[PDB]
C-alpha cells in the first residue's frame, strides 16, 4: 500500500530527466547555430533558398539536413528529399517544433513512423505537401488523418498509387470542413472525385489542384461545376491539368457562373484540355477582371486561338502576369502577341507555337521590359538572327537538339 | 527496543526494530553501511519510519541525492 | 571537366559539418554530464549498479537510457532491456564508443538495424551477450558475424528459435578461431553442437556455456569429450545445464582426462544431469585442486551423494566457494554438511534437500561466518525453531507456500 | 572587351565577356547584384576566370563564406 523507496527515487529521477530535456534542447539550439555561424551564418529568410540550392545539386541528405535544425522557421520546402532517411524525417520533426507549413517533394523514404512523427511532434502543423510518399499504405493514411483531424488546412499529395479512394474518404471525413487547399496529382487509384463537392465546404477555400486522373471520365464537367458552385467565390488557385474529359460546359456552366467579376484568381492552369474552345474562354474572360493573375498556363490546349489570349490580357491580366505558358497553341497568330505587352512578365513558354518567328521575338523583347526567358523549342522559324536585346535569353534552340 | 546503524562516517543512527524489519537485508543488531554518506542513511531511516507508519503524504526526495538514494534502496531492498 | 562552383561550396560545407560533428559530440558529453551531476553525480564504477536498480524495477527505457550516454564506460550490462526501442539501441551505440563488452538481456526489440549499429559503431566491441533477440533472422545473424569477423572474442545468445544451425556455422566460420567464450542457451533450432570441437581452437579459450538443447542427444558424451580435449587446459567456466544425455563417460573420459590438476575453474555447473553418479565426481574431484572455484551448482543431479560434495570441499573448493547450489540432492545426508565449513560462502541453495533439518541449519550458521542466505524451500523438517544467528536469513519457509 | 559588375556596395568588378558567358544569367552589359557583399562577388569572378582557364588546381573557398557563396553560385547557375 506504500510505494517502495526505489520506485520513489525512480519517479524523482524520471521527472528531472524530463525537465533536463528542455535544457538539453536549448543546448542543442546553440550547437546548431554554431554550425550555421561557422559557415558564415544564415538568416531564416534564406533557409529555403539554401534548401533549394542543395536540392538542385542532389545534396540534401541526413548530413546536410543538420543545417536546418533548431530554427524558428515556420514554412519549409524541400524540393528533393530522396536521400533523406526515415530517421532524418523523425529528427526534423523533433527539432523544428515551430513549423506550420511543410513541403516534402520526392520523399520516397518517408515511412509509417516518419509520417506519424510529423503529425504528432509538429503541434502547429497545418499544411503538408508530399510528392512521392510511395511507402504509405491506405491504413497508414487513415491514422495520419485521424491525428490531424481539425488541424489540416492544406494537403497536397502526388505520385503514389497507394493513396486509394478509401484514403481520400478518410481525408475528407476527418479534415474536409477544415481544408482550404487541396491537391491531387497523378494518383492512379483515385476515382471518387465526385465526393469533393460534398466535403469541401469551408467558406475560405482558395486552392484546388487536380492533375492527370487515371480514368479521365472520373473528372467530368458535372463534378467541376458542382465544385465551383461551392468554392468559386474565394478561389485563388485553380489547376486542372490532364483532365481531358472537360468541355466548354465546365467553362460556360461552371467558371462563368460561379467566379466573381472581381476575380481573386492568382494562378490558373488548364493544361491538355483539347476540348475547350477559344470561344468559351473568350466569353469567360470578357466577363471577369483578372487583376491578380500571377501565373497562367494553357499548355496543350490545342484549340485555343488569338481571342482567348487577347481577352485575357485586356481584362486585367496584362499588368499582373509574371509567367505565361502558351506551349503547343498551334492556332495562335502574330496578332495574339501584338497585345502581349506586360510590365511584370518574366517567363514565357512558346514551345511548339507555330506562328512564332524572329519578328515576334523581336516585338516581345521590346514590349515586355522584364521578360528574361522565352522557350522557343520547336519554333523552327526562329533563327540565329533573332534579336536578343540585353537581358533576354532564348531556350530551345536547334543547338539543344543536335 | 532499537537497532543501531552506522554510516561511512562514524555517525550512527538508531531504528525501531519493527521499522528496520521492513528491510530484508537488515537483521540486526549492528550494521556497518560503508560506501554511503550520512545524509543518505538519514533519509533511508526517514523512509523506514515513514513506511511502518502508513503501512498518505508523499515522501520528499531531494533531487541532489536521487541517484545515490536509489542505489541504497536497492541494496536495502526497500 | 571543371566542377561547378555550387558543387565546390557543397563539398566545403559537407567537410565542415563533419568536423563540427565532433565538436557537437563533445557538447553532447557536457549535457549528459549535467543530467548525472544534477541528480547528485555518478561515477562510472556505479553505472552498472544503477542499471541493475533500474532493471529490477522495470524502469530501464529510452528515457532513463540517457543516464548512461557519453561516458567512458567499457563494460555495460543491462539486465532487462524489454522497454528499450530499436532507436534506443542505435543511440546507445552512437554515444558509447568506448564499449568493449555489452550484455543486453531481454532485448526483445533489438532488430536488424539495431544489431548492425552495434557491430559498426562500437569499434572496440569484443564481447556481446544477448538474451531474447527473437526478431533477428538467420540471414541477419550472418551479416552481423561477417562484420565482427576477427573481432568477436565472446558471444552468448539465448532464448530465440531463429538462431539456426546455419547461424551457428556462420558464427564459427567467421569468428571461431577468435572466440575464447561461447554461450548457447535455450536455442530450439540448434542441433549441430558437434561442430564446436572443430572451430573452437583458440589456445586461451576459457568459458563454455550450453543449456537446455532441444534434442538432448545432440549434446552427447562424445562431443563434450572431444571439446574438453581442446579447451580443458585453459577452461575457467564450464556450464552444462539440462544436457540429460551426458553420463559418467563425460566425467571419466573428458573432465578427468583433460582438466589440469592445477585446475583454473572458477565456475562449474552441471544441472539436471540425472545420469552422473556420485562415484565419477568423487573420482574426478580427488584428482584435481579447485582452489579458484567461486560458484558451483549441482541442481537436480539426483544421484549425487555425500562423497561428491566432501571430495569437492576437501580438494580446495572449501576456501574459495561463494555460492553453492545443492538443490534437489535427495541422496545427501547430514555428513555432507559436516564438511561444509567455508570462510567465504555467502549463498547456499538447499531446496528440496531431504536431509536438511534445524540441526543442519544450526551447524551451517556456525561453520560459515559469511553465509547470509539459505534456501530451504521444500525442507519440511525445518521449523520455526531453526536458529538464525544475526545476519542469516532463511528463504523458502512454509509462510511462502500459504 | 569586358563586362562590368556591381555589388551591393558601390564597388564594381569587370569580367571578360568570355568568362561571364559561363553564367547563363549574365548577359551584359551591366548587372546590379544586390543582396551580395563585395567579398562574395570578388570570389565569383575569381571562379569564372578560374573556370574559363581550365575549361587542375583546386579552387579555394573560405569556410566563413561557404553558405553565402553557394547561394550566389545557384543564382548565377555556375
Ligand atoms: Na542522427
Ligand atoms: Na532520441
Amino acid at each position: 500500500s506504500v510505494s517502495s523507496l526505489q520506485s520513489l527515487c525512480i519517479t524523482k529521477i524520471s521527472e528531472n530527466i524530463s525537465k533536463w530535456q528542455k535544457e538539453a534542447d536549448e543546448s542543442s539550439k546553440l550547437v546548431f547555430n554554431k554550425l550555421r555561424d561557422v559557415l558564415g551564418g544564415v538568416s531564416t529568410a534564406n533557409l529555403n533558398n539554401l534548401a533549394k540550392a542543395l536540392s538542385k545539386n542532389r545534396a540534401l541528405n541526413d548530413h546536410t539536413l543538420q543545417l536546418f535544425l533548431k530554427t524558428d522557421l515556420k514554412r519549409l520546402t524541400f524540393s528533393d528529399c530522396s536521400k533523406i532517411s526515415f530517421d532524418g524525417y523523425k529528427t526534423l520533426a523533433i527539432f523544428s517544433p515551430h513549423l506550420t507549413e511543410l513541403s516534402l517533394q520526392m520523399c520516397g523514404q518517408l515511412n509509417h513512423e516518419s509520417l506519424l512523427y510529423i503529425a504528432e511532434k509538429l503541434p502547429n502543423l497545418k499544411s503538408l505537401n508530399l510528392d512521392g510518399p510511395f511507402l504509405i499504405n491506405e491504413d497508414t493514411w487513415e491514422k495520419f488523418f485521424v491525428i490531424m483531424k481539425g488541424r489540416l488546412e492544406e494537403f497536397h499529395i502526388s505520385n503514389t498509387h497507394r493513396f486509394t479512394d478509401k484514403s481520400l474518404s478518410n481525408l475528407l471525413i476527418n479534415c474536409g470542413s477544415t481544408l482550404v487547399s487541396l491537391g491531387l496529382s497523378r494518383l492512379d487509384s483515385i476515382s471518387n472525385y465526385a465526393l469533393l463537392p460534398q466535403y469541401l465546404v469551408n467558406d475560405e477555400f482558395h486552392s484546388l489542384c487536380i492533375e492527370y486522373p487515371f480514368n479521365e471520365e472520373d473528372v467530368n464537367d458535372e463534378i467541376i461545376i458542382n465544385l465551383l458552385g461551392q468554392i468559386g467565390r474565394t478561389l485563388r488557385k485553380l489547376v486542372l491539368n490532364g483532365c481531358i474529359d472537360l468541355t466548354d460546359s465546365m467553362i460556360i456552366n461552371g467558371l462563368t457562373a460561379f467566379i466573381p467579376e472581381k476575380c481573386p484568381l492568382e494562378v490558373l492552369s488548364l493544361e491538355e484540355s483539347d476540348q475547350i474552345t477559344t470561344d468559351s474562354l473568350s466569353y469567360f474572360f470578357s466577363k471577369v477582371e483578372l487583376n491578380n493573375l500571377i501565373e497562367c498556363s494553357f499548355r496543350r490546349c490545342l484549340q485555343l486561338g488569338d481571342m482567348a489570349i487577347i481577352e485575357l490580357l485586356l481584362n486585367g491580366a496584362r499588368d499582373s502576369l509574371r509567367s505565361l505558358n502558351l506551349n503547343s497553341l498551334k492556332e495562335l497568330t502574330k496578332e495574339a502577341f501584338v497585345a502581349l505587352a506586360c510590365p511584370n512578365l518574366t517567363y514565357l513558354d512558346l514551345g511548339f507555337v507555330r506562328c512564332v518567328d524572329d519578328s515576334v521575338i523581336q516585338m516581345l523583347g521590346e514590349q515586355n521590359p522584364n521578360l528574361t526567358v522565352i522557350d522557343v523549342f520547336g519554333d523552327n522559324l526562329v533563327t540565329e538572327k533573332a534579336t536578343m536585346r540585353p537581358g533576354l535569353t532564348l531556350i530551345g534552340r536547334q543547338s539543344d537538339s543536335i | 527496543d532499537f537497532v543501531t546503524l552506522v554510516s561511512k562516517d562514524d555517525k550512527e543512527y538508531e531504528i525501531s526494530r519493527s521499522a528496520a524489519m521492513i528491510s530484508p537485508t537488515l537483521k540486526a543488531g549492528r550494521i556497518e553501511l560503508k560506501q554511503f554518506d550520512s545524509h543518505i542513511l538519514e533519509k533511508a531511516v526517514e523512509y523506514l519510519n515513514y513506511n511502518l507508519k502508513y503501512s498518505i503524504p508523499e515522501f520528499e526526495i531531494p533531487t541532489e541525492m536521487s541517484l545515490e538514494l536509489l542505489l541504497a534502496a536497492d541494496y536495502l531492498s526497500i
